[PDB]
């Protein structure tokens, strides 16, 4: 705010 | 390969979070975010996934000499692991991954909820002020030998800094009845  | 190095599917990259062993048998910890993707992997094939709610999946190697207990430091050199543990408030951690490399920083909080949009929200994660990018998920967060978690998500980069969340490694270890090699 993500996936990494 | 090691804790923190590539491993894909197609065109998708994730890092390798740990190497361990079920009942003996050599597998991979990864996020996962990761292994919802595919069950077949360059390491080999997908045998566990758990995302979201959870990030954590898991794969069993096709060549069982590759599964390497160590963490990679992306300086030529790599830290042992021997165990798994709990992350605490302060701890001094590093992160290996296959984007940035090898980063440092300290837990600043536990059992954080963590929503990603359209993704999901995963719950009890490690909060720590390491640095991350695209790429570097699944990949082992470790103080020393100890194995703690396994990079999710977060907010920034490495140039500006950020927050990265970890998905605690007992829990994925408990749920596969996995052993840190």
């Amino acid at each position: 705010f993500x996936l990494f | 390969i090691a804790g923190g190095e590539a491993i894909t599917t197609g065109g998708s990259r994730c890092s390798l979070g740990f190497n361990v062993s079920v009942n003996g048998v050599a597998h991979a910890l990864t996020a996962g975010h990761c292994t919802n993707i595919s069950a077949s992997w360059s390491i080999g094939t997908r045998t566990g996934t758990s995302f979201p709610n959870n990030d954590y999946g898991i794969i069993r190697h096709s060549n069982p000499a590759a599964a390497d207990g160590r963490v990679y430091l992306y300086n030529g050199s790599y830290q042992d692991i021997t165990t798994a543990g709990n992350a605490f408030v302060g701890q001094a951690v590093q992160r290996s991954g296959s984007t940035t490399g090898l980063r440092s920083g300290s837990v600043t909080g536990l059992n954080a909820t963590v929503n990603y949009g359209s993704s999901g929200i995963v719950y009890g994660m490690i909060q720590t002020n390491v640095c991350a990018q695209p790429g570097d998920s699944g990949g082992s967060l470790f103080a020393g030998s100890t194995a703690l978690g396994l990079t999710s998500g977060g907010s920034g980069n490495c140039r500006t800094g950020g927050t990265t969340f970890y998905q605690p490694v007992t829990e994925a270890l408990s749920a596969y009845g996995a052993t840190v090699l």
